[PDB]
RNA sequence: CGCAGAUAUCAGGAGGAACACCGGUGGCGAAGGCGGGUCUCUGGGCAGUAACUGACGCUGAGGAGCGAAAGCGUGGGGAGCGAACAGGAUUAGAUACCCUGGUAGUCCACGCCGUAAACGGUGGGUACUAGGUGUGGGUUUCCUUCCUUGGGAUCCGUGCCGUAGCUAACGCAUUAAGUACCCCGCCUGGGGAGUACGGCCGCAAGGCUAAAACUCAAAGGAAUUGACGGGGGCCCGCACAAGCGGCGGAGC
RNA sequence: UAAUACGUAGGGUCCGAGCGUUGUCCGGAAUUACUGGGCGUAAAGAGCUCGUAGGUGGUUUGUCGCGUUGUUCGUGAAAACUCA
RNA sequence: AGGAGGUAAAAAUGCCAA
């Protein structure tokens, strides 16, 4: 078990204009992460996918790349 | 919702009696206490103790085993419930195990043993059966 | 279906429906049920403080509301799928399974109907009865770096395993099918039958309430031992496979 | 075609001025379960809530004596039932 | 110890005692 990162008091707060921070969540073929592989919690993982969500709709991350 | 005081007493007790407890917590009634004072004179609870919590007092009652770890109390029923109540005649009065438990009934002159009621000469209602 | 230029590949356009990855034995909802994004309106729950009211609670006959899918009415829309319906194929026969098409329907608006293995096959409220390990929401003490699923305590939710106890058995086991109290619904052998007649509701399909004659000596639940399977696993045998020689044809 | 179950015999059992059959009721039947049953799979939890009448009710002080309990009087005809 | 892929044309019936 590895720790969620945006639980930690460091923790980055979480948006959808931040590239890289995505990044670091979606799969090189353009899908989001899971929570196994990742390892963040529940509420975070959901602001996370519904960022990435929005970012797709705003053209800043393709479709299925 | 909790409609029988002293049901939950006598649920509490047989559980704990059962789980092989030694101290038994409740909260506190005067017909609790006077049901405990019957049950310690009989000798089927070792000693009972009232003790003050954050909302009232509470009963503590501490229960009775044999050296072998026999239990001091065999069985624990109710009788007059809420809905169908029981009233005994003087010359009706109900004998448990053929006498050999008791039956505590609440008269005009206090709760008393099925045998001081019968003495007595009084009857009023059947609360529970202990043995 | 194509050779009248198909399938394939590239570019552009039209329209409808469902929302990959997040996404699970995870969340919300009383139950049906509810996941593309944003905004607006709106319901419930949980935790801590305990400032307020001071038993105002529980259940609930009839009743009222909500209630998957299919189905119905009026008006839209109709890509994919697709009852019915057509051919093809299989077969002894295929009104089936398989294939190629394909209407209602599935979608929207406003209304009807009111049934499901509408299931946890487990009515609602309350108190008590060994624990262990996951996970969802929130508070707090101690290691404390005070980084940290550090660890503990407490409340609420949801799984697994498990004593006592219960059960015919399977199993349930603090989310009880355990020990108890209150209120409600229901059962009284299997068919006939959730059917007939009567009544109420419905546009209709139908739904709800609901018998009797006759007939049977059983219908059932759980578990055991075999047998069987066009169930699985592991093995053998001139069983197949690889070969040699026949029988089935002729006369006796 | 080798019946203790049919018919007849012997023998036996039970009753006895009776012995059997039918009809009807109660029992056995805890099988309508007040005493004294149940609803996961055997029959049986309404699909789910809200709420009317009703039922039911936390801790404690005082009063009433309706329910409850004790005593006494009247009544509960006789016959019936039970004891002598 | 964890784990992936592939794998069936058609095949009906059989009387009621011991
Ligand atoms: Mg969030
Ligand atoms: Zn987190």
């Amino acid at each position: 078990t590895r720790k969620c990162v945006f639980c930690s008091k460091k923790g980055q707060t979480i948006d959808y204009k931040d590239t890289a921070l995505l990044r670091t969540y979606i799969s090189e073929r353009g899908k989001i992460r899971a929570r196994r592989v990742t390892g963040n919690c529940v509420q975070h993982q959901r602001d996370i996918a519904v960022a990435v969500k929005n970012a797709r709709e705003v053209a800043l991350l393709p479709f299925g790349s | 919702t909790m409609t029988d005081p002293i049901a939950d007493f006598l649920t509490r007790l047989r559980n704990a009696n059962s789980a092989y407890h030694d101290e038994v917590t409740l909260p506190h009634s005067k017909l609790k206490a006077n049901i405990a004072e019957i049950l310690k004179r009989e000798g089927y609870i070792s000693d009972y103790r009232t003790e003050d919590a954050r909302v009232g007092k509470s009963l503590v009652v501490q229960l009775k085993y044999g050296p072998s770890r026999e239990r001091s109390i065999a069985g624990l029923r109710r009788v007059s419930k809420p809905g169908l109540r029981v009233y005994a005649k003087s010359t009706n009065l109900p004998r448990v195990l053929g006498g050999l438990g008791v039956a505590i009934i609440s008269t005009s002159s206090g709760l008393l043993t099925d045998r001081q009621a019968a003495r007595q000469g009084v009857g009023g209602e059947v609360l529970a059966y202990v043995w």
